[PDB]
């Protein structure tokens, strides 16, 4: 076959960057077969898909005795660029390196006879979180959502702080977030996370990119990356945790609801009376409204339009931790 | 120590002979080819000995330090000097204070002691 | 320093010079005509570049200033010296200043096996960071290390390595928490010295033909580095991150020697699978070690291994596709090291692993399932090993009455358990049946899907543990025997807790359970916050108590 | 000793017939000579290298 | 498929402050749009270059009025054409100092507005409007004022007063740069209040 | 010490070669089984009972 060719180049490409990343010391990657991925995805044409994006598709699956979560790619996109294929290789290598931290979604191997790789991860029956919530057949209590918030905060601080090179996963969205049986969130899809050089949290980037609303307008009108260019987007994520609403929204209104603008104008004028989650009005919220408005104040504070107005992401996680540690 | 050049060339030649001798010796464990290999390498060893030896028949055949130095070229050692002086001011707190200046060659050990 | 027994904190180690101080010294030596001031400003970049080539030794700086003080300050020979630096400093103006003599008198007072060990380090690039383990397997490979009194391979070569670091000929890059060394580098004047001593007897030519053993730096796919017939060893020296790309025909030349005791292929990509690349490794006979670590096209290592009766070290680590290990390794009974760490796809062994007895290191064991591979029962055979690495995946990997398979291992010093791809809850119950030997110097539970302690980690079950690290996992609390403070205590001297989200223990309770501590390195444990680390959350401290 | 015996004196010293071999002894003793006193060295030699 | 469609999309071009139908190709590949020449370059080839030209008086204000005329050409007369491509490099000049514009769901890589051209609502939502057009035109006016009641925003002439265009332009920019979608400009008032 | 059998000189030699050691149990055990071989190596002939 030509599939042997798919071996003998792709992994070799693969090899010369994880040696460039970890100097070869990594996690026990499993090498699977073609037919097991065609079997567990049921020839990749069913309703076992989790979610989609531009360059990849998240599916469920089941190889023997363990259901898995399988990521695959799109052939025409990555064969139609010749220069942004290094993002796929950065994705597989960084998703290998982050796999030991708990609030990331672990990697359980790689089969790569396919278009370029096809990746496999452990199973999480709570699916990927939607633009407002769970895509289970139906709805989460407030403590569970605040736990999700603090652990996504932990994982992004792990991205920024745990290494001599700061990797800023700028496109944090609830769509990248999975959940366990015990509702422990796990980030994934680091494909656009660029790796700065060391000692320099401020180096001019190459092009502005990524996800309207979560774009961080500061980087959109300055075009150089700092870590705050993630933190802004994080707060909007927390608002989806808070509201139960989509980020970009309309209610018969011109496809125009900047939900950040809505919550700040309901702060300065409406006085925090509509951030009280109509998905979860039936909750107790006796003293929990106190931590709710603390969360809304913090989520506005990290979404502030200037850098110095925004806390460092470590501090964001720390005051999140004190917020849930009040109870 | 204190060796002439003929000894140096002979040592450099005998090392090559040692390597090829224990190279071909491992093939012990027809005998004809191995016996002629043994012949050639034995005769080369004996020939080299015989023609080196009359040159040795023909002819027959220190480092110190002190507390005197210059203290003008001594580029700043005031931190190390300070630390070692506060080590020496604590001499009575032991019975016999012993100290070590450990490093590679030509690093500053004698000069930091002189300082 | 220890033979006089100075103290641990009465030693003093002077550091290499800062570039500003080194420039001051070089002006004070060379430009001594007026004050140590540079009397013309066009020689300054040349002088600063030569000074950066000196790299902080005062002695090389004073030697270079000595040979420039006999010079008329013309730009051209200053440029000349700025490109031909070590050649003039091994001419030493016909041996007057002699950097090389003062370093070589620290060379030549070595035992001759340490001479042969230190000479192989002349086969590396400029300032690459060299792994310790590869040097040790190289030294055991040519037989630069001998042994009789039990201390067979790894401790003997490690004693050789520590003997070289004690002579200040080798600088240690970074330790671990347990004090052990992983990576190594040498100063560049010492590198030139050991090259020039290799530029004698035909150890390393490194150009041309006559070479006893060669090393391959990066990308000889288009250079055609030349291999003659002698070649006692071939190692691959890569400067920490790039991959030495190798052509297929050169790998065909590697099977064409007859006297090749060391062959390791480490940062490499080949044009073909390594099965048919190395079909004729039967033609290699006296081969001691193979480190086929981190090479892409290796699905299956070649079948013709049965004509390898010596084979003291077999390393294939970190190659994520090593499916079927071959039963022909059960034949020859004379290896020392079998090292499969993090080899993901691997069906868990041939049968007679407990047959061959002389081996000391067994990493990434993967005990078999029910009617498969090999179990833990014959590991009880191996009364000479001292480093063992497990990697458990599910419950029927192990079996209950093989729980006595680790009690009688007398000489054992270390256990690493890697429960990464862990599924079964019964495994958590089946791991608790295992007991380590009561002598055990250091263990590492690095994934461990349990919630409480493993219910043997007590000072009762293992009194002499000194080092202990717990990496990632889903652990919650430690059980009651883990404290055990009626009369027993741990005497664990160093401790590491890497990424444990749910771990709950208390600081002064640890101190009243662990009286003899030096350092505790925790860095991702957001539950704790009671420690003396600057944050047990998002970064790490060490807590050196004094 | 020579630091003591030459200290505070106006010393003249004649190094006669100095050759261009192993001359490092010079700057082992050049720091042994006190400075700022008027001391003078006269080296007679067959080399303007030395 | 690709021919009668693109001629219908490109045939509607008859406006003085734009580029007309000069030429095209046989374009088996992507866009080989051939539209000939602009002699003196762009605004940034005269504003943000220290090589050629210092300031003048309000002829660039006539350039901005002519480009605002071009806005009112494509927003009013044609029912649906949106520029989306406001740059000072897209604004091109003649010897007559006149503006001629050329060089034309959620997709990752952003191109529009590497600097403050893009609207904050287009940032937060991606709605792709004429409100972004008038906000971008307001900040182009700010670039004309800047070069980078005490309004000495110029660094080369401290005599902004006698035509009073500086105060009016700054106050219309205070009207343009308000963040919502409710106080928005309309371009004919920007035409009549800057002449 | 019971393997030394009352000579002070062998005791001081064994304590000399253990004083250069980091008190790990394993090599102390090692010396407790390979006793005369290390004392005829004599750390490459330093203490030298023999
Ligand atoms: N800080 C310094 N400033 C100026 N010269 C220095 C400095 N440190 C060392 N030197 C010079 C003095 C000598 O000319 C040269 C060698 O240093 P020195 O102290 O004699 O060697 P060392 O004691 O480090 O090792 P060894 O005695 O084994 O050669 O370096």
């Amino acid at each position: 076959d030509k599939a042997k060719r798919w071996f003998l180049d792709n992994g070799s490409i693969f090899l010369r960057e994880l040696v460039a990343d970890c100097n070869g010391k990594s996690i026990p990657i499993r090498s699977f077969s073609p037919e097991q991925i065609l079997k567990a995805t049921n020839n990749f044409d069913s309703s076992c898909f989790v979610s989609q994006d531009v360059y990849y598709k998240w599916y469920r699956g089941e190889i023997e005795d363990r259901s898995y979560m399988i990521k695959r790619f799109s052939e025409d996109e990555i064969t139609g660029k010749r220069h942004r294929v290094k993002e796929v290789y950065n994705d597989i290598v960084l998703s290998a390196r982050m796999s030991n931290h708990s609030n990331f979604l672990q990697l359980l191997g790689c089969c790569l006879e396919f278009p370029f790789p096809v990746l496999v991860f452990e199973f999480a029956e709570h699916g990927a979180m939607n633009q407002r919530g769970g895509v289970i057949v139906n709805l989460l209590p407030w403590s569970v959502r605040l736990k999700i918030g603090k652990e996504i905060a932990n994982a992004v601080t792990y991205l920024h702080t745990a290494f001599p090179k700061i990797i800023i996963h700028r496109d944090v969205k609830p769509m990248h977030v999975f959940l366990d049986k015990n509702w422990t969130a796990k980030l994934s899809d680091l494909s656009f996370s660029i790796s700065l050089p060391e000692g320099k949290s401020r180096i001019e980037a190459e092009w502005v990119l990524g996800t309207f609303g979560y774009i961080d307008p500061l980087y959109h009108k300055t075009c150089f990356v700092t870590e705050y260019t993630d933190v802004y987007s994080f707060g909007i994520c927390l608002l989806v945790i808070i509201t139960g609403k989509p980020a970009i929204m309309t209610i018969s209104d011109g496809d125009l609801q900047g939900i950040l603008s809505l919550v700040r104008e309901l702060c300065e004028n409406g006085k925090l009376d509509e951030v009280i989650d109509p998905r979860l009005m039936k909750d107790i919220t006796s003293g929990q409204r106190l931590q709710v408005e603390a969360c809304v104040v913090l989520a506005l504070r990290c979404c502030k339009e200037r850098d110095e107005d925004r806390p460092k992401m470590i501090q964001v996680a720390k005051e999140l931790k004190q917020i849930e540690a009040s109870l | 120590k204190r060796t002439n050049e003929t000894l140096r060339t002979l040592v450099a030649d005998l090392r090559e002979l040692v390597y090829e001798a224990e190279d071909i010796l491992v093939d012990c464990q027809l005998q004809y080819k191995k016996s002629k290999r043994l012949q050639e390498i034995n005769e080369r060893i004996t020939k080299i000995k015989s023609q080196v030896e009359p040159y040795f028949e023909f002819i027959t055949p220190d480092r110190w330090s002190s507390p005197v130095y210059d203290h003008t070229q001594v580029v700043g050692l005031e931190g190390d000097k300070r630390k070692i002086k506060e080590w020496l001011f604590r001499s009575n707190d032991s019975q016999l204070l012993i100290m070590a200046f450990v490093g590679m060659g030509g690093l500053g050990k004698t000069t930091i002691a002189q300082e | 320093a220890k033979r006089v027994q100075a103290r641990d904190d009465k030693t003093h180690r002077p550091e290499l010079l800062s570039p500003d101080n080194s420039w001051l010294l070089f002006c004070n030596v060379a430009f001594a005509a007026n004050d140590g001031t540079c009397e013309r400003p066009e020689l300054e970049d040349v002088g600063k570049e030569i000074v950066t080539k000196c790299k902080g030794l005062p002695l090389t700086i004073k030697a270079v200033g000595g040979l420039l003080l006999c010079k008329d300050h013309v730009y051209h020979e200053w440029r000349r010296i700025a490109e031909h630096f070590q050649d003039e400093l091994r001419g030493n103006t016909s041996e007057t200043d002699n950097v090389m003599s003062s370093l070589q008198l620290s060379y030549d007072e070595l035992p001759s096996h340490l001479k042969s060990c230190i000479l192989t380090l002349s086969l590396y690039p400029e300032d690459c960071v060299i792994p310790k383990q590869q040097l040790v397997h190289g030294w055991i490979g040519e037989g630069f290390v001998m042994w009789r009194n039990g201390r067979s391979a790894t401790e003997s070569g490690e004693d050789c390595f520590s003997g070289l670091t004690n002579r200040c000929l080798i600088e240690v890059v970074d330790k671990t928490y347990s004090g052990t060394i992983i990576t190594c580098k040498i100063h560049d004047m010492v590198r030139d010295l050991v090259i020039d001593i290799a530029k004698k007897d035909s150890f390393s030519n490194p150009e041309g033909l006559n070479c006893r053993h060669l090393g391959i730096s990066g990308n000889f796919d288009e250079k055609q580095i030349k291999v003659n017939h002698k070649l006692r060893g071939v190692v691959s020296t890569t400067k920490t991150g790039e991959v030495n790309k190798l052509n297929s025909d050169l790998a065909k030349k590697f099977t064409d020697c007859k006297y090749l005791r060391v062959l390791d292929i480490s940062k490499s990509i080949f044009d073909a699978p390594l099965s048919e690349i190395l079909d004729e490794i039967a033609s290699l006979q006296h081969l001691a070690c193979l480190s086929l670590s981190n090479t892409h096209p290796l699905i299956q290592f070649p079948r013709s291994m049965e004509d390898l009766h010596n084979l003291q070290i077999l390393d294939a680590s970190y190659c994520q596709n090593l499916k079927q290990l071959q039963p022909c390794i059960v034949l020859f009974k004379k290896l020392l090291v079998l090292d499969m760490t993090n080899c993901g796809s691997l069906e868990c062994f041939p049968k007679g692993i407990g047959s061959l007895v002389k081996l000391e290191v067994l990493l990434g064991f993967k005990p078999a399932r029910s009617n498969n591979g090999c179990k833990l029962s014959e590991v009880k055979n191996l009364t000479n090993l001292r480093k063992l690495g497990l990697s458990l995946t599910r419950g029927d990997q192990i079996e209950e009455e093989e729980l006595d398979s680790l009690i009688n291992l007398s000489k054992l010093m270390s256990i690493s358990i890697n429960c990464y791809d862990s599924y079964g809850d019964d495994l958590i119950t089946k791991i608790d049946a295992l007991t380590p030997p009561h002598q055990l110097h250091e263990l590492s539970l690095q994934f461990y899907p349990g919630k409480s302690s493993p219910s043997w980690l007590s000072p009762h079950k293992l009194p002499m543990l000194r080092y202990m690290s717990i990496c990632s996992g889903n652990l919650v609390k430690m059980q009651e025997p883990f404290w055990g403070n009626e009369n027993t205590h741990w005497r664990i001297e160093g401790l590491m807790l890497s990424s444990l989200s749910d771990l709950d223990m208390d600081w002064e309770v640890l101190q009243q359970s662990m009286p003899y501590l030096r350092t505790v390195t925790a860095n991702w444990c957001p539950e704790l916050e009671s420690f003396a680390i600057e944050d047990v959350g998002f970064r790490g401290g060490v807590w050196m108590k004094t | 000793k020579i630091q003591q015996y030459l200290l505070g004196k106006r010393y003249l010293i004649v190094m006669d017939d100095v050759w261009d071999k192993n001359l490092s002894w010079w700057d082992k003793i050049y720091q042994g000579l006190p400075r700022g006193q008027g001391g003078s060295v006269i080296v007679t030699t067959r080399s303007e290298s030395v | 498929k690709e021919w009668l469609t693109e001629v219908n999309y490109l045939g509607q071009l008859s406006h003085p402050n734009l580029v007309l139908l000069v030429g095209y190709c046989a374009e088996g590949e992507n866009r080989l749009l051939v539209y000939e020449f602009m002699p003196k370059g762009s605004l940034e080839n005269h504003l943000f270059r220290r090589g050629a030209q210092p300031l003048t008086w309000a002829i660039r204000m006539k350039v901005a009025v002519g480009a605002a005329k071009g806005l009112t050409f494509l927003h009013e007369a044609k029912s649906q054409v949106i520029y989306r491509d406001f740059k000072a490099a897209n604004i091109l000049l003649d010897a007559d100092f006149n503006a001629k514009l050329s060089d034309f769901t959620h997709v990752s890589t952003k191109v529009i507005g590497t600097h403050g051209y893009a609207a904050p609502e287009y940032v937060a939502t991606g709605r792709l409007t004429a409100k972004s057009d008038v906000y971008s035109f307001g900040v182009v006016l700010l670039e004309l004022i800047s070069g980078r009641l005490f309004r000495i925003m110029d660094t080369k002439l401290g005599g902004q007063y006698p035509q009073k265009g500086a105060f009016t332009a700054a106050n219309l920019a205070l009207q343009c740069l308000n963040p919502d979608a409710k106080l928005r400009p309309k371009m004919s008032e920007v035409l009549v209040t800057l002449e």
